[PDB]
């Protein structure tokens, strides 16, 4: 079943290495000779060092091994896919979830990210969290959303548990966070922006895995947040959900789409900026979303183009961009600056 | 894979006094080999300081067992001091480099149910019940007679009413009040032949 034939290194080579050192003309058999004995020496000391690191009991051969080596008609009952002791270790999970103390929280978020092969405590879990999403978007409370999402980014570092079969009931409550409405208090939307942030950093970790099939994940999502920035007349809290989306997917899909949009979303900024009579909410509202999007937008920029003519890169930017896009132009140089 | 790092520092250390000698260039796979040479030769003092100082009941190596083993393996000592005016004197001491760290975790159910159970040994850690055993479900308990006979009950009432409207917008119908099709359409009378054979008939 087997063959092992001798390896024998070509003599003429041999005879090369030989003449290098200017020895005589050699006939062919000695050398062929040389080639068998010394072959035999590297096998059997090959041999040697397979017995020692199977005495060391690795697979593998270093250097200093040979190193040693050179020492010489009514149906039952059903029953579901949980038991008591996992149900009841399933409403400690939905318990810490509602969880006030930080201490239970980050026991929470470590044990969904570290239970490996737990597989049954699959869908049931995310279904109605994400029915508990749909109804807490009604009840409009960001208490709620900040528990789920960061209860999501637990979900998505288990490396065991697959999303693949139980993708399409989770994505939708994910985009239902970002779009809008997101509303507790009218001085409170702050901290709903940084859910946004948030909510679009999870989505840049969902779509580097799974849009190799179906392009369910880019091409959809895109052409969503494609026509939410088409759709005219709708508050701003669509046009950010929308843009910083947009702008978690990369470098190369914000060269592609903020490149007409830099100056055409800079007519959105002067809409806004020297636009209506008073409304506050809305202007302050829309003011640092511009303001956020400008500067997260001109990595993109200065990686593309070179930070020279600043006033001629204001006019290439609709001039609201100008200065704040050349003072990120200079943060930016500041961060080549420390590399 | 990490043992390698130490190899590298001795062959910093051979760069270091390459500089300390004056060589601009070099040939890497040599320096390597004198690398590997250079720890060939501590092991080779270590050898040396071992299979001597085991001629002692002592274990210990001092400073003199050194001297005869640095004068058997062929050195003069004499110049140890005048070399220190080279050594630690020219060449610039490199430090270390050994990162480690403990992380941290927490996985806090409550269930233990065996701390020191039948194979009793006080040196373990029973992890969970969550993970090792299991349990079994009914999920389907009521148990609750008057309202189980009132849905029966319920139930009743239901399909008396279902077939009542159901043959009353069916066939003949002769009402209560005027065209009453949708609150109480009675059904009229069939009369028919024989009356005895079917309201005398258990």
């Amino acid at each position: 079943k087997l063959k092992l034939s001798n390896t024998v290194l070509p003599s003429e080579s041999m005879k090369v290495v030989a003449e290098s050192m200017g020895i005589a003309q050699i006939q062919e058999e000695t050398c062929q000779l040389l080639t068998d004995e010394v072959s035999y020496r590297i096998k059997e000391i090959a041999q040697d060092a397979l017995k020692f690191m199977h005495m060391g009991k690795r697979q593998k051969l270093t250097t200093s091994d040979i190193d040693y080596a050179l020492k010489l008609x009514x149906x039952x009952x059903x029953x579901x896919x949980x038991s008591v002791e996992q149900q009841l270790y399933y409403k400690e999970i939905t318990e810490a979830c509602v969880g006030s103390c930080e201490a239970k929280r980050a026991e929470a978020l470590q044990s969904i990210a570290t239970d490996p092969g737990l597989y049954q405590m699959l869908p049931r879990f995310s279904t109605f969290i994400s029915e508990g999403v749909r109804v807490n978007v009604v009840q409009n409370n960001l208490a709620l959303l900040i528990y789920l999402m960061r209860m999501v980014k637990a979900l998505m570092d288990n490396p065991t548990l697959y999303l693949e079969k139980y993708v399409h009931e989770l994505i939708p409550a994910v985009m239902t966070c970002i779009v809008s409405r997101q509303l507790c208090l009218r001085p409170d939307v702050d901290n709903h922006w940084a859910l946004r942030d948030f909510a679009a950093r999870l989505v840049a970790q969902i779509c580097k895995h799974f849009s190799t099939t179906t392009n369910n994940i880019q091409s959809r999502i895109t052409k969503t947040f494609t026509k939410s920035w088409v759709d005219e007349k709708t508050p701003w809290t669509t046009r950010y959900g929308s843009i910083a989306g947009l702008a978690e997917l990369g470098h190369d899909v914000i060269k592609t789409l903020i490149l007409p949009r830099l100056q055409q979303e800079g007519e959105r900024i002067r809409s806004v900026l020297d636009g209506p009579v008073l409304s506050n909410i809305d202007r302050i509202g829309a003011d640092h979303v511009q303001s956020l999007l400008l500067k997260h937008c001109a990595p993109v920029l200065a990686k593309l183009r070179p930070p020279p003519d600043n006033q001629d890169a204001y006019r290439a930017e609709f001039g609201s961009l100008g200065p704040l896009l050349c003072s990120q132009v200079v943060k930016a140089r500041a961060q080549a600056a420390l590399q | 894979n990490y043992h390698l790092a130490r190899r590298r520092t001795l062959q910093v250390v051979v760069s270091s006094l390459l500089t300390e000698a004056g060589f601009e260039s070099a040939e890497k796979a040599s320096v390597e080999t004198l690398t590997e040479m250079l720890q060939s030769y501590i092991s080779e003092i270590g050898r040396s300081a071992k299979s001597y100082c085991e001629h002692t009941a002592r274990t210990q190596p001092t400073l003199s067992d050194i001297v005869v083993t640095l004068v058997e393996m062929g050195f003069n000592v004499d110049t140890l001091p005048a070399y220190a005016k080279r050594s630690q004197r020219m060449v610039i001491t490199x430090x270390x480099x050994x990162x480690x760290x403990x992380x941290x975790x927490x996985x806090x159910x409550x269930x233990x149910x065996x701390x020191x159970x039948x194979x009793x040994x006080x040196x373990x850690x029973x992890x969970x019940x969550x993970x090792x055993x299991x349990x079994x479900x009914x999920x389907x308990x009521x148990x609750x007679y008057q309202v189980l006979r009132e849905k029966a009950a319920s139930q009743r009432r239901d399909v008396e009413r279902a077939l009542t409207r159901f043959m009353a917008k069916t066939g003949e119908t002769q009402s209560l009040f005027k065209d009453d099709v949708s609150t109480f359409p009675l059904i009229a009378a069939r009369p028919f032949t024989i009356p005895y054979l079917t309201a005398l008939l258990p």
